[PDB]
C-alpha cells in the first residue's frame, strides 16, 4: 500500500543549497554537515564527520569533500585522519583518501580546509603541532606532498585568478605563496614584504577575497591587503575601518569566519562591536559594517543579531550570516544589506556556513 | 482521502507528533529530516524490519494498520522528535515495542530517524 | 610552579557513587555513564560508551562494565558489538569481550544487561531480531552461551537467592527461569504457570525485586507477583493499586524502570498519573505512590517531579529518581519519603542511574 | 569560584573546566591523559595584582566534558602564532586527540 524507499536524492536544486558545519562541540565525535534549503529554510538532508569534521564542495559542485578524524574505538584504537568525498545529491559516501595522522583539529575557519581555484587539489592545514600545508590529488585520490616551507605558517587563501596557486599567513607577518606543479607538488614559491606587525597589529587569518587580491582586517580595526594580480604578492596598509565618532565608542572587529567581499562592487562585510579592548576579538557582531574597498570608506551599517561567521553568494548577492545556531539571509544588492529571513536552530555550534558553488 | 496520504496534505500538519498515523513513533520524523513519510533521507536506508500498530484516523473514523520503519546508516537527525505509544506494548510483544531500534538489523545500525508506513485497514 | 597529572582515582568513596547512564539520544553515538556523588550532587567522572551504551556496577564494586555496539567507521564498515570492563576508581578501559553482533539496541531499562547473583556472568539481552539471552564468563572474558530457549522472551531479572539463575518474561505471559552450570551454558529451565493476560492486562518488565520474590504493576494499576523461594515459580495476581477514588480519576503507572522495592518494609514505589488511557504509560510521574505489598494499601503519595526511572538503595535506604536530566535523592526510611536533594542537569537524555553496590 | 569562567586563570581558555569535570585546575579528571603540549596564556592576578603564565594543557582521550565550558581570549593570538592560540585541539598528539576538558596550569611570573 506504502513501502519505504531510500536511494533519493536532495529534493531542492543545487542552487538552493547551503552547507552548515555543525562541530555539536557539546559532543564533538559526532560533528556532522547540515544541508538547508536559503530560500525557505527547509532541512534537506546531512553528512556525518565524526570527530570535529572539516567541510567544502567541489569547485564544480557535483562533491561534498569532509575532513575528519576516526579511532578504531572512537576514544582507544589506531587514529585514521582522512579526507572523504561525498556525492552531492545523493549525500551518500563514496571514497576514503587517508591522510597524515596530522590534520588540523580546530574550530571551522574556511582557510583550515580548502581548494585549489581549478578543483584539482585539495589544500589542508596541518599541526603536529608542527605545522605544514598537505596537498591531496582530487583524481588519484592520495595525499600527494607536505609543504614543509609553511612551516610556522597558518591557513590556507587559494589565489582565484590562478589554477593551483595559494597562500598563506606566516609568522614574520608576511604572506608565503605556494605555486603547485601538475604533480601537486610545490613547483615554485615567494615570500611577500611583510604585511603586517604580528606584536602590534595583528590581523584575523579570514580573508575578503576578491578575484586577484584579498583583504584582511585586524584586531585594532586596520585593513591590509595582498595583491596578487601579478607572480609576487604586494602587500599595503593599514587603513582605518573607524572614523573618529567608532573611535570614541572603541568599535573592532570581532567574530571567526567574519569577513567578506562583494566582487563586482568592492563592498567588504565585516562583523564589528562596541567596547572593544584586549580579549573581545571573537565577540558576537553587533553590527555588521560594508567598507567600500576603494574608498576606504564605510557605505552602510546594520545591527548584527550576534553574528560570528558569514559567507558570501556573488551571482545572487546573497550574505549569510550565522550566530552559533540559527543562519540570516541577507540581500545585499545594495550597499544596504536588507534581512530576507533567518533559519532558526540550523545547528547546534557551527562557525561555518557556505553556499553551494553555482 | 487527503488524510490517507501524507504527500497531499500541510507539511506542519504531517510533521507533528499528533498527526493521525504517527500514533505509536519513537525517534525524529524522517518527514522533517530531508525525506518524507515513505522516503528516507538521501543516504539513509529503510529498514527490513520494525514495530507495527494501529491508528484511528478521524478524519474518516476507520482504523489502519501501520509499519514503524526506521531510516537507517546516519547519525541521528535530531529534528521533530516524537515518543507516542498509543497501543505499544514491551518487548515480550516484541513488534509491538518501539524502545528498541528498529535499525538493528541493518547493514549500519546507526538510528538516523523514523516513520509510518501506511500498511492497510486493520 | 604547578605540574599537570594524571591518574588519579575518583575523589568520592565508593558508597557515595551513583551511576547516570546518559543515551544522550540527539548524539546517540557518544553515550556516556556520568558518575556523581548523591550526598552533594559533585560531579565525579565519566565513562564514554559509543552507540547506545548499558551499563552496570559489578557486585563487587570493583569494575563498571559496559554493552555497546562500534563499526570501523561508525556508520559504515564492520560492526564490533562487545562489552568492556572499566576499573571503578581509576574509571579506565581495561578489556573488551566480543560479542555476536546482535545485543539489544534500545532504551537503557535494567533487565537488558545484568549479572548473576555470584558475579561470575553477565547476562545481557540480544535482538536480531529474534531474541535470546547472551552469558559472559566474566573471568574468561568470553560470550559462552547463547539462551535460544529465551525466543520470544524479553529482558533478565537474576534472582537474588541463587547464584546462577534468572527469570524473563515471555510472550505467554508467564516468566522462564533459566539456571546456568559453573561453565555458563544452561543446565536446566523452567516454565511458569501463565502470570498475567498480556493481551488483556499487560504488565511492565521492570520488577520490584525482593531476595525471593519479584512484583510486577500492569498498564491498568493491577500488581503481578513471582514466587521463586521454592523450586518451581508459583505466580499470582492481580491486586490494584488503585483504590476507589483513584479509580474515578483514572490512575495508572507511567515510566520505565518505574519501580522499585525497600525489601525490609516491603515498600513498593511506583510513578503514576491521572487521567490514564491507552497511549500514557510511559508519561512522566505526576506522583511517586508507596504501597504496602503485605497488607496491599497506599501508604504514602507525594509528587513525583515529572520522573521517569528510579531506583532503590537498600542499606541506607534511598530512592533516587530521574526525570531525564535531573536527578532527585529520597530518604525512604520511613512511609512517607523524604526529598533530601536535586542533582540538575546529570544528563541529557537518562531513563537509567543506579548505586555504586555497597554490602 | 575556580569553577568560573571569569576565575583569572581561566583568562585563555577555550574548553571545558577540568574542575568541573571531576578533576582539579592542575588534575585531570579519572581516565583522561594530559597533554604534553599546550597553549599559554598571560594572566593578570587581581589578589597580588602580578601577571602569570598560565599553560593550557587539554586532558585527553575521553569524549566531551560537557560542563563549565569557557571561551575567554586575553592575549590569544590566531594560528600564524600557534602556541597563543586556542581555537585548536592542544590534545592533537595525544595518544588519543579525543578533548575532555581544559587546565589552566600556573608556570610563574
Amino acid at each position: 500500500r506504502e513501502v519505504l524507499t531510500g536511494g533519493h536524492s536532495v529534493s531542492a536544486p543545487q542552487e538552493n543549497r547551503i552547507y552548515v558545519m555543525d562541530s555539536v562541540f557539546m559532543h564533538l565525535t559526532e560533528s556532522r554537515v547540515h544541508v538547508y534549503d536559503y530560500t525557505n529554510g527547509k532541512f534537506l538532508g546531512m553528512v556525518p564527520t565524526a570527530f570535529n569534521g572539516h567541510v567544502q564542495v567541489s569547485n564544480d559542485g557535483k562533491k561534498i569533500y569532509t575532513m575528519t578524524t576516526y579511532h578504531e574505538r572512537i576514544t582507544r584504537g589506531k587514529r585514521s585522519d582522512v579526507v572523504e568525498v561525498w556525492d552531492a545529491d545523493k549525500l551518500t559516501f563514496e571514497k576514503e583518501i587517508s591522510l597524515p595522522p596530522k590534520r588540523v583539529q580546530g574550530l571551522n575557519y574556511d582557510g583550515l580546509f580548502r581548494q585549489t581555484t581549478d578543483g584539482k587539489f585539495i589544500v589542508l592545514q596541518n599541526a603536529s603541532p608542527a605545522t605544514s600545508i598537505g596537498i591531496v590529488d582530487v583524481a588519484k585520490g592520495d595525499y600527494v606532498e607536505d609543504v614543509t616551507a609553511a612551516a610556522g605558517c597558518w591557513s590556507v587563501i587559494p589565489q582565484p585568478n590562478r589554477p593551483r596557486s595559494f597562500m598563506t599567513i606566516c609568522g614574520d607577518g608576511g604572506l608565503l605563496t605556494i605555486n603547485l606543479g601538475e604533480d601537486g607538488k610545490v613547483a615554485s614559491q615567494s615570500r611577500s614584504k611583510q604585511m603586517f606587525s604580528v606584536k602590534d597589529d595583528p590581523i584575523f587569518i579570514a580573508p575578503a577575497l576578491d578575484k586577484d587580491k584579498a583583504h584582511f582586517v585586524s584586531y585594532y580595526g586596520n585593513v591590509y591587503s595582498a595583491d596578487f594580480s601579478g607572480d609576487e604578492v604586494k602587500v599595503d596598509g593599514p587603513w582605518s575601518l573607524l572614523n573618529d565618532e567608532d573611535k570614541a565608542k572603541n568599535w573592532v572587529p570581532g567574530g571567526y569566519n567574519l569577513v567578506g567581499l562583494h566582487r563586482a562592487s568592492g563592498r567588504m562585510y565585516v562583523f564589528m562591536h562596541p567596547d572593544g579592548k584586549e580579549g573581545t576579538h571573537k565577540f558576537p557582531a553587533a553590527e555588521i559594517w560594508v567598507m567600500d574597498t576603494k574608498t576606504k570608506q564605510r557605505v552602510a551599517r546594520i545591527p548584527g543579531r550576534d553574528a560570528l561567521s558569514m559567507t558570501i553568494d556573488q551571482q545572487r548577492n546573497l550574505m549569510l550570516t550565522l550566530d552559533g545556531g540559527n543562519v540570516n539571509v541577507y540581500d545585499i544588492s545594495q550597499p544596504e544589506p536588507k534581512l530576507l529571513r533567518t533559519i532558526e536552530g540550523a545547528a547546534e555550534a557551527s562557525l561555518q556556513v557556505q553556499f553551494h558553488p553555482v | 482521502h487527503i488524510s490517507l496520504n501524507p504527500d497531499l496534505a500541510n507539511e506542519d500538519e504531517v510533521n507533528s507528533c499528533d498527526y493521525w498515523r504517527h500514533c505509536a513513533v519513537d525517534g525524529f520524523l524522517c518527514s522533517c529530516c530531508g525525506g518524507t513519510t515513505t522516503t528516507c533521507p538521501p543516504g539513509s536506508t529503510p529498514s527490513p524490519i520494525s514495530w507495527i500498530g494501529t491508528c484511528h484516523n478521524p478524519h474518516d473514523g476507520k482504523d489502519y494498520l501501520i509499519s514503524y520503519h526506521d531510516c537507517c546508516g546516519k547519525t541521528a537527525c535530531g529534528r521533530c522528535q516524537c515518543n507516542t505509544q498509543t497501543r505499544e506494548r514491551p518487548g515480550y510483544e516484541f513488534f509491538l515495542h518501539n524502545d528498541v531500534n528498529w535499525c538493528m538489523a541493518n547493514e549500519n545500525s546507526t538510528f538516523h530517524c523514523t516513520t509510518s508506513v501506511l500498511v492497510g485497514l486493520a
